[PDB]
Parts: structure tokens; C-alpha cells; sequence
């Protein structure tokens, strides 16, 4: 978006499930949160990002999902089990 | 000492009806540390601050100082006040002083 | 029959504390146009017992953290000291005649916090240690400044004892020859009793009920009921001590009339604070006092001094 | 409404009202209606001393 | 309690002050965009009042924009005067949950019960012309649903001419309430321009006084035909914040004079029988309408094959709706700009060496809904 | 006087005890934290039923479980619920966690709130009207009654 | 495949769960996602943390009473097995101590017989064998031949004490602390014992009903090593961490503190009975059908014992 | 001075008349539009309506609703298991919307907060049964809100 003359773009690329693109996030500023999500509901990789990690998801639960293949009803349940006590 | 140990026994035998009474099942987990849901990272330790005792120790020195303002309403009636007045207003004012030596050195 | 004198000392005022929790759920109710307890009552009178029923009947456990001794102590103390600081009181006859039972109101009153210190220590609870600590600074920082002007107020009476206080106010009040004196007194005593917008050591949303949590049932019941006991014995306090009254001696029970109704016109004002202001934070809490009223209670204290001086008016 | 408050401060007075009673008249009752002696100092007590005694 | 039930903010606190705060945001990533892409669009609409929850209608009408671009398609201008009405009426929702439960957190209480008397009397608006008290499903592509019913407008008008004095007795309570001021005043201020590079939306600009807003600057509806008073924060504090959240109260309350003075007669739905569903009267007795009814709720309206980012003037901020129609009636992508996802970004940035309860207020000022972050 | 009849009125003292003054503690973790609001909210005012809003378990027993819940999440709850004192309770409320209700079909939602809980009573709803909520708590005093 | 969401074909009744007994077993059925019948004899409340452990529509509380013919006709009443597991060690008045191992068994039995149940299964100590000290080795002895009786091709559990940290027996010298030292008649080998465990005894009782072999067969579950009494207690000392005092005592002054501690209406902590419980040591006779013969191998009690303790550290 | 301004102020919010209602004894206003529990109903003829479109099943979101239509024995279609769980729907008021035939209703009723989950999952019967308790009122709602549809 750019303000005074108030109008709004869309640049875009692609990318291969393992080469890593870069980073964006010193040229908008506003991007750090989004190279955490986009890894964690993806494979793709940013270089020069300074902390790439899981959020929108449990731990462990690992398959990236939004890979548009990927069941919605994953892989995986918890539940508590009280012979072990624990979920 | 009678109202101290009828308030005492009391409070103990509030204590004693609380405890020997609900007779149910503890149990541990149920007895682990609060902490907002998740497990503890680690038992309390060391929340240090030089900002704690900075003006905790002022306190105990003010403390000290009224200690010595105590005596004042008796001392009021002295035979000689002008021998006294300087002295009741004296300590008030390096209270003061002394309240205002920090008020400025931050 | 001394000790059923005691006895009758003790009941009445837990009752009272009691169903000072019902009108604070009321006022503090009406406040929010949203009406308080009701349904069980039919007035909700009924309601405080069922409460402690509820309380007491619930399990209280042992934490496996925390240090047992410690633990189940310092509640002790905390009613202790909270009924014990009553018996020295005027009403108009003192249980006890105290020379300087005043001093001894300071006394129990500085005990007591210290049963907070331990109440978050032994807790072992991070929101444990934190939350007391934070609160045992707001606390002292307050009764400095408390003992200070209550000392002021108390050059003029005369002495320390408490029922010459009634004597000395047998007309005008105290309020209107030193009434600021009796605004920093307000505060300190709704600070000390950790109330309102000095509300740091329940902490609340701040620290999700602040020392307190980590005690369940019944120890609970006895720091909430204790700090009931301190709020209504300042208040009371300080009716007696800022807002004289007639007195016959023949008719003793008259001023008793009164005099509930000068301490409970003081008790429901806390109420009707905390129906106001948002709550401090622990720097600005602190700010206030050693940078602002300090200094007054200084200034003023000089200047009690000296008025009995240059207007020849020693007690 | 709000007058409604009032069965439940009401209450409050009453328990309170009780010890300021409680005591004044106790003492009535123990001393005969001379109204209790205070002895904030050696002397007054001395008169207690010197009492008693006499009756 | 300040957590907002879903936050796990670990932070590595000295002995009081915070060193930095770090967010741990999912904790209610309830999974959406993922079930919306197995959806057709119709059905897909219940899940935006199920994001930013607290305004429940500014995401619909977020939406049923975001559908008519692509779809090339113009709701009849009574439609747009309820979209504008409705979407200003939950203006005032989040804001009166904002500013109080921001009060709640830092112990005021009692503003609270004062004002939510009045939000449950928006909510028995919600309550009469949706059939529910608040989700409610209304605001459609085409449009809007059913039309609102012949004694409502009297009502908003007798309530709305009444409003004004609560809003004011709180400001009573509260703008010169110097405690509060003292609480909230040189915290958490931001850069201006540096706001603008983390992207921040709505009021967080304003405090810090740019002068952007999407209302006056890019105007979606009937916003040309009204007329009120942007108001721009200076010092970028919480305090200025929070008097643009009220003034901004004060200016939707002018908007509702405008709506309810110039609220044409006519249709509601549009025309097309082909997106909007035809009225039960009809469809019952004539066969190309029971027949688009039909098709209209088994396979749904196809949408052109095609991409786009709308966004609007949703209280906390822009929303933005950003989706791909691959031509069938399931959008393929629809990926959700939540407003507050930047903000809550922004935070710690905002809110380093400041004390501890400071960062609570804080977080109030970037009055964050977690289900809208989570998404 | 036999032994039951005073056994009777223990019985009804206690229960009755604990059903007048319950005291929820609330996750409301998503969208229905609102509703539970308008219960509190003067309009309805749940005070004056007794109960008030108190937050750490160990200060509260009955439990309302507002709102969808999620796999992270899922832990901490099993946490509180353990760390409550007997006689502890829950709520669960809305579609939201009576069965993940709109988002049963998902990765990170964990079905119903029965998986990691002993459910009381449910409320069904999306939200559930507080009033709704408001029967469902007097429901759960007629149901603690009966203990 | 095997689940939560699973069926399967049983439709067990397991009278009694509410104990130690038989939330593990109740559990294990719960993974299978087999249906049971649990039914109460208690209040609802107790039993409430066992509705997790099924699936919507597995669990079934019903209500029921020992005593009542018909009352255990509801909840055989299409059982397609039923597993009796009834037994207070201290004997409550109303329910007096034989009948317990008994009648309840017996009329447990028959109704098996008569509903055409599919199988039958029961439990007894491994010193149920007749011994004069102690009433429940007996009466369980006689419910156990009566049962066998009754209901010949049932087989028979023999756990000679299982190990939880619940338990209600490691938990129960570990709190022996309480009191100050620990009662040894003679110390060292005046007794001697073994435990199955908690999670081991119930993958053996499910593993029963998946054995075709386990018929009328008495299994019997004992534990890997036969720990000395008084090197026992010392490991429970010795990761309860507990100071730890030996208490040497005359064999009669036990139980004259047993009938002391009998006194109390509520749950007293230690009863004669279980004072004739302590110092017996199991036999240690093997040929009986076991634990190992249904395949499943007994996890260490070595490795096990510090998590069902933890509670009781300092 | 301020503050003695805040705290006048809350002082007149106590002379206010409290807003609570009476509930139970009282209930709060709603709406001909609101929407509660369902209720499949029957025609005056005393006929059932519902003929299994079974596009009830397909605009629900949440899918709550199963159908397995069987003919009638006099050859009219008809549900054999008509059923939907609570548990699941989230009250959207899609199904009200749909039926051709109108039969499904979303039923004013809104309190049916129950111990056991599965009752929430109800039957056909339990839905007709729901129908027959509340007809007159429902007929009234929709009596009162149709031209408005
Ligand atoms: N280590 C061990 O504990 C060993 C145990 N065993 C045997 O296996 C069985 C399982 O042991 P465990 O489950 O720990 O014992 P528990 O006491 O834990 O289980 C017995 C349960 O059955 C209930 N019950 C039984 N009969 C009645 C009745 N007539 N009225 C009301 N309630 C009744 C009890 O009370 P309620 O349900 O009413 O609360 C209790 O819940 C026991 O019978 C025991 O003899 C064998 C070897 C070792
Ligand atoms: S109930 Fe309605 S609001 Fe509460 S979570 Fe489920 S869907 Fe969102
Ligand atoms: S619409 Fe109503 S009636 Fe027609 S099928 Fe679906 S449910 Fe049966
Ligand atoms: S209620 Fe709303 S959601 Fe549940 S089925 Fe009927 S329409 Fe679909």
C-alpha cells in the first residue's frame, strides 16, 4: 500500500518445495511474523530471517498443512488416558 | 495474656476443623505448584533487585528516626521549651534533609 | 467472668465481618446498577454462611511444594493479630485500659504484613513470591508515613491513651483543626489495609489473586476473613479518632449508637472507592508517597509541633 | 432497589453494636454501677490499694 | 485474566521489569482457512464471525465485498445503507469492549457493568433482525438476508438520541480521571513512520498521528454520502489511543443520524436469482426459482476464476480478505489479513524495559482479539 | 431422632452449601467468553445467584470451558482442571466443545471437551444465550442437589 | 483397527470399578474402544472421572445392588461377559464381611448362568487357600469354590497384591511414616512377598478374554522378584527418602493396635484383618495358570515404584 | 477535585433502578426470528411435512445432519433416520432457511441444556416429538416472520 496517492499493489513469485528464497522481512519491516507462519504452514524456506519457528500449531505435530494436499483431520489426535494420567 | 491465648486457640481451631474435616482424596498433580496452567520452569529463585533495598533501607532509617518522634507528646510538657523546640523541629528537619539528599541524587 | 467478656468481644465481630462481605457484594452491587446476591437470602442475608459452609467443606490440600509449617502458620496470625488489635478499643469503655494502646495499634498493625511475607514464601509459587514481596514494599512504604501523622494528630490530644481521645474531642472534632492530617490518615489506612486503588496484593488480574492463591479452603477463609477484620478496624479507628461525640456516662450505650454509625459511614466509603478508581501500579504507588505526601506529613508535622507553643494550647 | 441494601448493613450494626454493650454493661454489673476504675498510674492504683482494704 | 484466555506470553523478567516479552501465539488456531477451502462460499460465510468475534459484522460485510468484486455485482442501495448501519453499530461494539475490558485489566471494574447494559441493548438488535443475539449470519454476498422489520428503526432511534450521556459519564469516570491518566499516558508510544513499517491498521496509526484512514480515503459503500469526523491522536500513547477510540464512538454515533435519515425504499437482495436465493413466496410457486433456490443450496454459485485482496475499515483495523475463485463454487485459497496479527507482532517491540504491568495495559491498548490472530 | 433423619439434614446442609454459592473460574478461550461476559453483565448479573467470577482454581471449584478448544491448548487445561480442590466440576459450553461443534473436522481442534474432562452438564448453543447458560447453571444446582 | 472409535464384541460388566479396580482395566477396554457396562453401587460422583475413558455411547453406569437378585439381573442383563470384582478389606457393618466374598459372587454366578452368559470371571488373593489367620482368604476362598461351583468354566484371578502408586497397599507403609516408625513383627524374614501390579494384572485380565485357553483355568499373577519384607520397605524408604525406622514388636501388640484402630466409623487406615494382611507371605507356587501363560511379560516393580511415590517426598 | 467528580458519579449510579430481571420468574425479550432447538412438523392433517430432499445435508456447514430416506410402503418418500447432534450444529439457521417444504424449523425454544452427551445427538422421534410440544408457537413465529422472508 502506498499512502498519499492511496493505492494498493501485488508483486509475486514462486518457489521450489526445497530452494530456499530469502528473507523479506528488512525491505517491508512488518514481515518477521509472517516468515514463522508461512514455515509452519509450509515447506518453504527464507533465508536471512533470524528466527524461523513453529506457531498456529501444536509442538511436535511436524507435516507443514495448507500443502494442499494434507488431510484437515491430519494424522493425530490427543487424548487423556488416565492409566498413564496424562493426554 | 488471656485474650491472646483465647484468640490464639481459637484461630488453631479453625485451622484443626479445616484441615480434619473435608476428609477426602489427595493426590499428586493435584498437588503440584500453580503456575497458570503449564508446569513450572523452575522453583522460585533469585528476583534480585538493587531497586528493593535502594529504598527499603531508607525505610528502616526513617523507621529508626520516628522511633525518636515518639517521645515528643510528653516531651511537650517539659518545664523548658525553648531548650526543646529546637531540637523537636531539629530531627524533622534532617529527616527531612536526609529524605531530600535522595529526593536528588536519584 | 472476664472471659466471657472476651468471648462476646470475638463472636459479635466475626459476625460482623461476614456480613460485611454481603454488603460489600450489595453496595459494591448497586454501584454497578446490576443488583447483589438476592436469590438465597431472601435479602441475601443468609448467604456468608453458606459461603463458609461452602469454604470449609471444600478440601483444602497440602501443596507438595511448599513447606507445611510455614504454610499453615502464618493464616494463624493473620486472624490472630487481626482480632487482637481490637481489645484496646473505646467503645465508649476500652476491654483494656492501654496507657498508650495507640502505639500498640501500630504494633499488631506492623505485625501483620509480615504474615504476608510468609504467606507468599512458603507458598513457593513464582505469582507467590513476587506478589508478596511487591506487597510487603507497598505496605512498610505506607507505615512510615502512617506512624508520622498519626503521631501529629496525637501531640494535641495529649498523651497516648486512648479514652482521653473521646475527652479531648468533647466538642469541635479533631477533623476540623488538622483534616489533611486525616486525608494522608484516609489513604494510609486504604493502602495498609490494602484496598482499592492500592490493590497490589491480591494483585488480581495484575497477578491472579497476588499471594493469596496458592492457599485453597479454609486457610483462604482465614486471610480473607482477617483482611475483613483489619478494613472495619481502621475504619473504626479512625472514627474514634478524627469524629468525636457526646458522651454521658450514665448512658453509655448512647454513644455506642453513635459511634457504629461514625465507623460503618467510614466502611462502606471504601466500598464506594472501589466501585471507582483503577488500581496504581506498584511504581506510581510508591511515587506518590515518598515524593508527595511525605513531604506534607512532614511540613504539617512541624507545624503541629509548634502550634501548642505559639498558642500556649498544650494538652 | 437500593433501600434494599439495607436489611444487610442493618445487620451489620447490630453485631457491632453488641460489644460496645457488652463490655459497658459488664462492667456495671461487676462493679455495682461504679461504672469501672481506670489506674493509668502508681497513685490511682494506690487509692485501689488503700480500698478494698477499707471495705 | 489478562491473557485473554489464549495467550502464553513467556517473557524473561528481571525483578520486576520485563527484559522482553515473546508471544506464543496458535494457542487458539482453531484451524480455518484449511475448512474453508472444502466450502462453497455460502457456507463459508458463518466462519468470519467466528474470526474477529467482537465485531461480528464488519467481517461479514469484509467478505460479501471481497465476493462482489470478483463477482462483478452491486447490492441495491438499501442493502448498502444496512451494510453501512449495521457495520457502524458494531463499530460501537468493539469499541465499548475495547475500552472497558482495556479498563477491566487495569482494575476499574465498575465502567464495565455500566456499558454492557448498553451493548446488550445492541444485541437485542442483533437479537430481532438476525434471530440471533450475536454471529449473526446477515450481511450476504448478494447483499443482505431477510429485510429488517417495520419497528426497528424507532427503537435504534430512541435508544441511539440516549446513548450519548453514558458514553459521556464514562469519559467522566475516566478522561480526567488522573489516576488513569497517570497509568496510561507516556506508554507504549510508536514511531510514526515506524508504525507504518510493521504495517500497523486503524487507531494504532492514528495515535501517532498519520493522517490514513480507509473510511475517508478509500470509500466502499455509502461512506461518500456520509459524513463525520476522523479523529487523529497525537503522542502515540495509550492514552491517545484510547480518546480516539472514543471520539471515534462519538463520530459512528453521528453516522447513525446520517443512515437513519436517508434510508431509501426498495429491495434489499439483488436481482440475480443466479447468486441471491428467491424469496419464499416466489419459489414456491413458480419453477426457475425453485429451481435456482435449488442449485443455489445443493452446488452453490460458481464464482470467475480470479484472485483479490479487499479490505475495510474494520474497528481494530483494516481487515483483509485475500481469496482465489478457481471457477468452481469451492474458493481455492482465502487467505485472512487479521488486523491485530501485526499489531501483537509489533508488541515487543513496543513494550521492551517497561514494567510488567505496564506490558499488561499494554496489550490492552493493542486491543487484540486472539481468535482473529489464530485465525 | 434416628441416626438417617440427622443424616438427612447434614445432607442437605452440605449440598446445599455448595450449590448456593459455586464460584466458575472460566477458560473462555474463544468466542464464547462474550456470553459468559453477559451472564456477569448487569442485565442478568450471576451474582446474584451467588456465583462470582474468581479467578485461580484453588480459590474455585465449577469450571465453564467457553469457546472451541485446540491441541496446544489442550494440556494446560488438563493442568487446571488437576490443580482444582475436590468437589471440582466443569461446564462445557456452546457446539464449541461439546464436540468441536463448527470445527470438528480440523488438525488442531480436540473434538469434544469430554476427551480431556469428566463433564457436567453441557449447554448447547453457538453461543448459547447466557440466559440459556443461565438455566444451565441452575440446572447444574438442581443436579448438585441431588449429590 | 484397534481404537478409541473401535468396536468389539464385548460387552463386559465390571461390578465395583470405582476402586483401584478396575479404572486401568475399564481403560484398556477404553484404547480397544470395546463397550462396557460399568455399573455403581456408590454415588455418581466418584464415578465421574470414568466417562472420559469411553466413547459417547461405550460407557454405561447403571444402577444396582449386590443384595437384590434382580438388581444384578439388570446389568448381566445383556452382558456378554461379567467380571465380579467386589471386596472391602475392612469389613463395613451393613454389608458384613463374608457375604462380600460370598453371596454377591454367588449370586453373580448363577445369574451367569442363567442369562447364558458368555463368560464369567472373578478375583482372590493368592492366600485365599485356606489359613486361620485372616477372614477374607477364607470367605474369598469360598466365593471362589462357590463360584467355581456355580459357574465351573469361568476362570479365576489370583493377584497376590498389585502394584500402583495409588495402591492402596505400597502407598499405605509408605505412610506408615505418619505414626513415626514402621511395625515390623521380627523384621527381616518374618514375611515375604511379591506384587503383580496395576497395569500388568489389567493387560493380563483383557489378554484372558483375548485367550481362548483361559477357560476354567485359576490364573494367578505374581511379581518377578520375591522381595524380603524388610529390605522392602527399605526401598520404599529409600525413594520415598523418608527417615527410616525399623519398629521390632511383639506379634500381639499389633493387633491389639488393629482393634484399636478399628474404632473409627469412617475408613479406618489399618484394620486386624489387614494386621493378619501384613505379616503372611505369599506362596510361591507357579504351575497355576498366570501372567506369563496369557504371553504378557511383568514389568519391574524397580523401575516403577518412584513415580507412585513421588508424592510422599519432602 | 476530579476524582470527588468520578466518585459523585458512581454515587448517582446507585439511585439508578437496577436493570436485572427476575429469571427464572422473568425472561428476557426476544425475537420472532430467533433461532433455538429444531423441530420437524406436521402438517394440520396431522401428515408429517419432512420428504427428504436431504439438502438439509447439503447447506448445513457443519454437516450436523444425517438423512437415509426409504420410500413409504403407499410409495411417498420418506426419512428412515432423520437426526442431527447438537453437539455439532452451530445454529446458523441454514436448515430453516432451505426446505422447500418448510419442515425442518428452527423452534424458539432455547433451553434444552442436558446432563448427557448423548442426548444432544437426537433422533427423528426426538425432533417430531420437539414438534409436537411447541407447534402452536412455532406457527405463531412463522406466522409472525413470513412475509418478512
Ligand atoms: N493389590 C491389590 O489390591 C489386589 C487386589 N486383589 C483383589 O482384586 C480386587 C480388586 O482390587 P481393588 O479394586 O484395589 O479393590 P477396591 O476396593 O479398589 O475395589 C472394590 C470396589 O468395589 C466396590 N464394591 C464391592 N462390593 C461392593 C458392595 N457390596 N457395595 C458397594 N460397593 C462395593 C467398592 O466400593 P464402591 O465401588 O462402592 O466405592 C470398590 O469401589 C479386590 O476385590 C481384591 O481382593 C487381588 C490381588 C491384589
Ligand atoms: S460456539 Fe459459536 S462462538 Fe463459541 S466457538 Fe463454537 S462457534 Fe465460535
Ligand atoms: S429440507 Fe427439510 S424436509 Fe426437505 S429434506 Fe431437508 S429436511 Fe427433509
Ligand atoms: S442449525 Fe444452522 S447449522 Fe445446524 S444444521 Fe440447521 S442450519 Fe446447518
Amino acid at each position: 500500500l502506498s499512502l498519499r496517492f492511496n493505492s494498493r499493489i501485488r508483486v509475486k513469485t514462486y518457489t521450489d518445495e526445497l530452494t530456499p528464497i530469502e528473507s523479506s522481512v528488512t525491505v517491508y519491516k512488518a514481515a518477521n511474523w509472517y516468515e514463522r507462519e508461512i514455515w509452519d504452514m509450509f515447506g518453504v524456506f527464507f533465508a536471512n530471517h533470524p528466527d524461523l519457528r513453529r506457531i498456529l500449531t501444536d509442538y511436535g505435530f511436524e507435516g507443514h498443512p495448507f500443502r494442499k494436499d494434507f488431510p484437515l483431520s491430519g494424522y493425530v489426535e490427543l487424548r487423556y488416558d488416565d492409566e498413564v494420567k496424562r493426554v | 495474656m488471656l485474650t491472646l491465648l483465647t484468640n490464639v486457640t481459637l484461630a488453631s481451631l479453625l485451622v484443626l476443623i479445616a484441615f480434619w474435616l473435608p476428609q477426602l482424596n489427595a493426590y499428586s498433580e493435584k498437588t503440584s505448584p500453580y503456575e497458570c496452567g503449564f508446569d513450572p520452569m523452575g522453583s522460585a529463585r533469585l528476583p534480585f533487585s538493587m531497586k528493593f533495598f535502594l529504598v527499603a533501607i531508607t525505610f528502616l532509617l526513617f523507621d529508626l528516626e520516628i522511633a525518636l518522634l515518639l517521645p515528643l507528646p510528653w516531651a511537650s510538657q517539659t518545664n523548658n521549651l525553648k531548650t526543646m523546640l529546637t531540637m523537636a523541629l531539629f530531627l524533622l528537619i534532617l529527616l527531612a534533609a536526609s529524605l531530600a539528599y535522595e529526593w536528588t541524587q536519584k | 467472668m472476664f472471659m466471657i467478656n472476651i468471648l462476646s468481644l470475638i463472636i459479635p465481630i466475626l459476625l460482623a465481618v461476614a456480613f460485611l462481605t454481603l454488603v460489600e457484594r450489595k453496595v459494591l452491587g448497586y454501584m454497578q446498577l446490576r443488583k447483589g446476591p438476592n436469590v438465597v437470602g431472601p435479602y441475601g442475608l443468609l448467604q456468608p454462611i453458606a459461603d463458609a459452609l461452602k469454604l470449609f467443606t471444600k478440601e483444602p490440600l497440602r501443596p507438595a511444594t511448599s513447606s507445611i509449617s510455614m504454610f499453615i502458620i502464618a493464616p494463624i496470625l493473620a486472624l490472630s493479630l487481626a482480632l487482637t488489635m481490637w481489645v484496646p478499643l473505646p467503645m465508649p469503655y476500652p476491654l483494656i485500659n492501654m496507657n498508650l494502646g495507640v502505639l500498640f495499634m501500630l504494633a499488631m498493625s506492623s505485625l501483620a504484613v509480615y504474615s504476608i511475607l510468609w504467606s507468599g514464601w512458603a507458598s513457593n509459587s513464582k505469582y507467590a513470591l513476587i506478589g508478596a514481596l511487591r506487597a510487603v514494599a507497598q505496605t512498610i512504604s505506607y507505615e512510615v508515613t502512617l506512624a508520622i501523622i498519626l503521631l501529629s494528630v496525637l501531640l494535641m490530644n495529649g498523651s497516648y491513651t486512648l479514652s482521653t481521645l473521646i475527652t479531648t474531642q468533647e466538642h469541635i472534632w479533631m477533623i476540623f483543626t488538622s483534616w489533611p492530617l486525616a486525608m494522608m490518615w484516609f489513604i494510609s489506612t486504604l493502602a495498609e489495609t490494602n484496598r482499592a486503588p492500592f490493590d497490589l496484593t491480591e494483585g488480581e488480574s495484575e497477578l491472579v489473586s497476588g499471594f493469596n492463591v496458592e492457599y485453597a479452603a479454609g486457610p483462604f477463609a482465614m486471610f480473607f476473613m482477617a483482611e475483613y477484620a483489619n478494613i472495619i478496624m481502621m475504619n473504626a479507628f479512625t472514627a474514634i479518632l478524627f469524629l468525636g461525640a457526646s458522651h454521658d456516662p450514665h448512658t453509655p450505650e448512647l454513644y455506642t449508637i453513635n459511634f457504629v454509625l461514625k465507623t460503618l459511614a467510614l466502611t462502606i466509603t471504601f466500598l464506594w472507592i472501589r466501585a471507582s478508581y483503577p488500581r496504581f501500579r506498584y511504581d506510581q504507588l510508591m511515587h506518590l508517597l515518598w515524593k508527595s505526601f511525605l513531604p506534607l506529613t512532614l511540613a504539617l508535622c512541624m507545624w503541629h509541633i509548634s502550634l501548642p507553643i505559639m498558642t500556649a494550647s498544650i494538652p | 432497589m437500593w433501600f434494599e441494601i439495607l436489611p444487610g448493613i442493618a445487620v451489620m450494626a447490630a453485631c457491632l453494636f453488641i460489644p460496645g454493650m457488652a463490655t459497658a454493661h459488664i462492667h456495671k454489673f461487676t462493679n455495682g454501677g461504679k461504672e469501672k476504675r481506670v489506674a493509668h498510674f502508681s497513685y490511682q492504683w494506690n487509692l485501689m490499694e488503700r480500698d478494698r482494704r477499707i471495705s | 485474566p489478562a491473557a485473554h484466555g489464549v495467550l502464553r506470553l513467556v517473557m524473561e523478567l528481571s525483578g520486576e521489569m520485563v527484559r522482553k516479552c515473546d508471544p506464543h501465539i496458535g494457542l487458539l488456531h482453531r484451524g480455518t482457512e484449511k475448512l474453508i477451502e472444502y466450502k462453497t462460499y455460502l457456507q463459508a460465510l458463518p466462519y468470519f464471525d467466528r474470526l474477529d468475534y467482537v465485531s461480528m459484522m464488519c467481517n461479514e460485510q469484509a467478505y460479501s465485498l471481497a465476493v462482489e468484486k470478483l463477482l462483478n455485482i452491486q447490492p441495491p442501495p438499501r442493502a448498502q445503507w444496512i451494510r453501512v448501519l449495521f457495520g457502524e453499530i458494531t463499530r460501537l461494539l468493539n469499541h465499548i469492549m475495547a475500552v472497558t475490558t482495556h479498563a477491566l485489566d487495569i482494575g476499574a471494574m465498575t465502567p464495565f457493568f455500566w456499558m454492557f447494559e448498553e451493548r446488550e441493548k445492541m444485541f437485542e438488535f442483533y437479537e430481532r433482525v438476525s434471530g440471533a443475539r450475536m454471529h449473526a449470519a446477515y450481511i450476504r454476498p448478494g447483499g443482505v438476508h431477510q429485510d429488517l422489520p417495520l419497528g426497528l428503526l424507532d427503537d435504534i432511534y430512541e435508544f441511539s438520541k440516549n446513548f450519548s450521556f453514558r458514553i459521556d459519564e464514562l469519559e467522566e469516570m475516566l478522561t480526567n480521571n488522573r489516576i488513569w491518566r497517570n497509568r496510561t499516558v507516556d506508554i507504549g508510544v510508536v514511531t510514526a513512520e515506524d508504525a507504518l513499517n510493521y504495517g500497523f491498521s486503524g487507531v494504532m496509526l492514528r495515535g501517532s498521528g498519520i493522517q490514513w484512514d480507509l473510511r475517508k480515503t478509500q470509500p466502499y459503500d455509502v461512506y461518500d454520502q456520509v459524513e463525520f469526523d476522523v479523529p487523529i491522536g497525537s503522542r502515540g500513547d495509550c492514552y491517545d489511543r484510547y480518546l480516539c477510540r472514543v471520539e471515534e464512538m462519538r463520530q459512528s454515533l453521528r453516522i447513525i443520524s446520517q443512515c437513519l435519515n436517508k434510508m431509501p425504499p426498495g429491495e434489499i437482495k439483488v436481482d440475480d436469482a443466479k447468486v441471491s436465493p428467491p424469496k419464499r413466496a416466489e419459489m414456491k410457486t413458480s419453477m426457475e426459482s425453485l429451481i435456482h433456490h435449488f442449485k443455489l443450496y445443493t452446488e452453490g454459485y460458481q464464482v470467475p476464476p480470479g484472485a483479490t485482496y479487499t479490505a475495510i475499515e474494520a474497528p481494530k483495523g483494516e481487515f483483509g480478505v485475500y481469496l482465489v475463485s478457481d471457477g468452481s463454487s469451492r474458493p481455492y485459497r482465502c487467505k485472512i489479513k487479521a488486523p491485530g496479527f501485526a499489531h501483537l507482532a509489533g508488541l515487543d517491540k513496543m513494550s521492551k524495559g517497561h514494567m510488567l504491568a505496564d506490558v499488561v495495559a499494554i496489550i490492552g491498548t493493542q486491543d487484540i482479539v486472539f481468535g482473529e490472530v489464530d485465525r | 431422632s434416628r441416626g438417617e433423619y440427622v443424616v438427612a439434614k447434614l445432607d442437605d446442609l452440605v449440598n446445599w452449601a455448595r450449590r448456593s454459592s459455586l464460584w466458575p473460574m472460566t477458560f473462555g478461550l474463544a468466542c464464547c467468553a462474550v456470553e459468559m461476559m453477559h451472564m456477569a453483565a448487569p442485565r442478568y448479573d450471576m451474582d446474584r445467584f451467588g456465583v462470582v467470577f474468581r479467578a485461580s482454581p484453588r480459590q474455585s471449584d465449577v469450571m465453564i470451558v467457553a469457546g472451541t478448544l485446540t491441541n496446544k491448548m489442550a494440556p494446560a487445561l488438563r493442568k487446571v482442571y488437576d490443580q482444582m480442590p475436590e468437589p471440582r466440576y466443569v461446564v462445557s459450553m456452546g457446539s464449541c466443545a461439546n464436540g468441536g461443534g463448527y470445527y470438528h473436522y480440523s488438525y488442531s481442534v480436540v473434538r469434544g471437551c469430554d476427551r480431556i474432562v469428566p463433564v457436567d452438564i453441557y449447554v448447547p448453543g453457538c453461543p448459547p444465550t447466557a440466559e440459556a447458560l443461565l438455566y444451565g447453571i441452575l440446572q447444574l444446582q438442581r443436579k448438585i442437589k441431588r449429590e | 483397527k484397534g481404537g478409541r472409535s473401535s468396536v468389539s464384541g464385548i460387552v463386559a460388566t465390571v461390578f465395583g470399578a470405582t476402586g483401584f479396580l478396575g479404572r486401568y482395566v475399564v481403560n484398556h477396554l477404553g484404547r480397544m474402544g470395546s463397550q462396557v457396562i460399568v455399573p455403581y453401587r456408590c454415588e455418581p460422583y466418584d464415578t465421574m472421572h470414568l466417562r472420559p475413558m469411553g466413547d459417547l455411547g461405550q460407557i454405561i453406569f447403571m444402577e444396582w445392588n449386590g443384595k437384590d437378585k434382580d438388581s444384578i439381573r439388570k446389568v448381566v442383563e445383556h452382558s456378554n461377559v461379567v467380571i465380579n470384582l467386589v471386596g472391602r478389606e475392612w469389613e463395613t457393618k451393613n454389608f458384613d464381611f463374608e457375604d462380600v466374598f460370598v453371596k454377591i459372587p454367588h449370586a453373580i454366578a448363577q445369574v451367569s448362568k442363567e442369562a447364558g452368559v458368555e463368560k464369567l470371571i472373578h478375583i482372590s488373593h493368592l492366600n485365599a487357600d485356606i489359613k486361620s489367620p485372616s477372614r477374607y482368604l477364607r470367605s474369598k476362598a469360598v466365593g471362589e469354590k462357590e463360584v467355581r461351583a456355580a459357574f465351573p468354566e469361568a476362570t479365576i484371578i489370583k493377584p497376590s497384591d498389585i502394584f500402583g502408586r495409588e495402591d492402596r497397599f505400597l502407598n499405605y507403609f509408605a505412610s506408615m511414616r505418619w505414626f513415626g516408625g514402621v511395625p515390623l513383627i521380627s523384621l527381616g524374614k518374618e514375611t515375604v512377598k511379591q506384587p503383580v501390579y496395576i497395569v500388568d494384572v489389567s493387560k493380563g485380565i483383557i489378554n484372558a478374554i483375548k485367550d481362548p485357553d483361559a477357560k476354567g483355568k485359576t490364573f494367578a499373577f505374581v511379581g518377578p522378584n520375591r522381595y524380603l519384607l524388610f529390605d522392602l520397605v527399605q526401598y520404599i524408604f529409600a525413594v520415598a527418602y523418608r527417615p527410616f525406622l525399623p519398629y521390632p514388636l511383639p506379634h500381639f501388640a499389633y493387633r491389639w493396635v488393629g482393634r484399636l484402630f478399628e474404632v473409627s466409623p469412617f475408613e479406618p487406615w489399618t484394620t486386624r484383618d489387614k494386621v493378619e494382611r501384613v505379616h503372611m507371605s505369599d506362596m510361591t507356587l507357579p504351575h497355576l495358570p498366570g501372567l506369563e501363560d496369557l504371553g504378557i511379560q511383568a514389568t519391574p516393580l524397580e523401575l516403577k515404584a518412584i513415580e507412585v511415590l513421588r508424592r510422599h517426598r519432602t | 477535585t476530579e476524582l470527588v467528580r468520578g466518585l459523585g458519579m458512581t454515587l448517582s449510579y446507585l439511585f439508578r433502578e437496577p436493570a436485572t430481571i427476575n429469571y427464572p420468574f422473568e425472561k428476557g425479550p426476544l425475537s420472532p426470528r430467533f433461532r433455538g432447538e429444531h423441530a420437524l412438523r406436521r402438517y394440520p392433517s396431522g401428515e408429517e411435512r419432512c420428504i427428504a430432499c436431504k439438502l438439509c445435508e447439503a447447506v448445513c456447514p457443519a454437516q450436523a445432519i444425517t438423512i437415509e430416506a426409504e420410500p413409504r410402503a403407499d410409495g411417498s418418500r420418506r426419512t428412515t433416520r432423520y437426526d442431527i447432534d447438537m453437539t455439532k450444529c452451530i445454529y446458523c439457521g441454514f436448515c430453516q432457511e432451505a426446505c422447500p417444504v418448510d419442515a425442518i424449523v428452527e423452534g424458539p425454544n432455547f433451553e434444552f441444556s442436558t446432563e448427557t452427551h448423548e442426548e444432544l445427538l437426537y433422533n427423528k422421534e426426538k425432533l417430531l416429538n420437539n414438534g409436537d410440544k411447541w407447534e402452536a408457537e412455532i406457527a405463531a413465529n412463522i406466522q409472525a416472520d413470513y412475509l418478512y422472508r
